[PDB]
């Protein structure tokens, strides 16, 4: 995952 | 302007969570690993900011006019806002941002811990299966009209599909003694  | 439309910085952008209400005084509320990058917003200036552990931070509005308390859908149309509330497994909820528009889905757990690598480990986290892109971050999660949640991150793409996560507002909202417009 990652921050959008 | 209102949940889910464009905010930017420099070259940055990412979506605008929910309008709200400090003592009177018009906020915004959006991804804290947003609004780490700066203080100035086109539509305002930076008043709190907490990222990582958390994802929240806000934004106070230089013009009071433009808080406008709702969500855009991006087909011309919005839904009011009129409180917050917890999300629970299995809702059906919707999602406003930026890159990717209105997008809905179904929230599949909660208190989620999630690892951004670099960019640190967030903490309590709502859990489910919309899809978003970058540049959708700190945009609306909602239920009607019942404000639930900021987009912070995932994996996957609008095309393949993914899962998201979302920062609870009611955290945000109690960090800033805030209330929804």
């Amino acid at each position: 995952p990652a921050p959008y | 302007i209102a949940g889910g439309e464009a905010i930017t910085t420099g070259g940055s952008r990412c979506s605008l969570g929910f309008n709200v209400s400090v003592n009177g005084v018009a906020h915004a509320l959006t991804a804290g690993h947003c609004t780490n990058i700066s203080a100035s917003w086109s539509i305002g200036t930076r008043t709190g900011t907490s990222f990582p552990n958390n994802d929240y931070g806000i934004i106070r509005h230089s013009n009071p006019a433009a808080a406008d308390g709702r969500v855009y859908l991006y087909n011309g149309s919005y839904q009011d806002i009129t409180t917050a509330g917890n999300a629970f497994v299995g809702q059906a909820v919707q999602r406003s941002g930026s890159t990717t528009g209105l997008r809905s889905g179904s929230v599949t757990g909660l208190n989620a811990t999630v690892n951004y690598g670099s960019s640190g480990i967030v903490y309590g986290m709502i859990q489910t299966n919309v899809c978003a892109q970058p540049g959708d971050s700190g945009g609306s999660l909602f239920a009607g009209s019942t404000a639930l949640g900021l987009t912070s991150g995932g994996s996957g793409n609008c095309r393949t599909g993914g899962t998201t996560f979302y920062q609870p507002v009611t955290e945000a909202l109690s960090a800033y003694g805030a209330t929804v417009l």
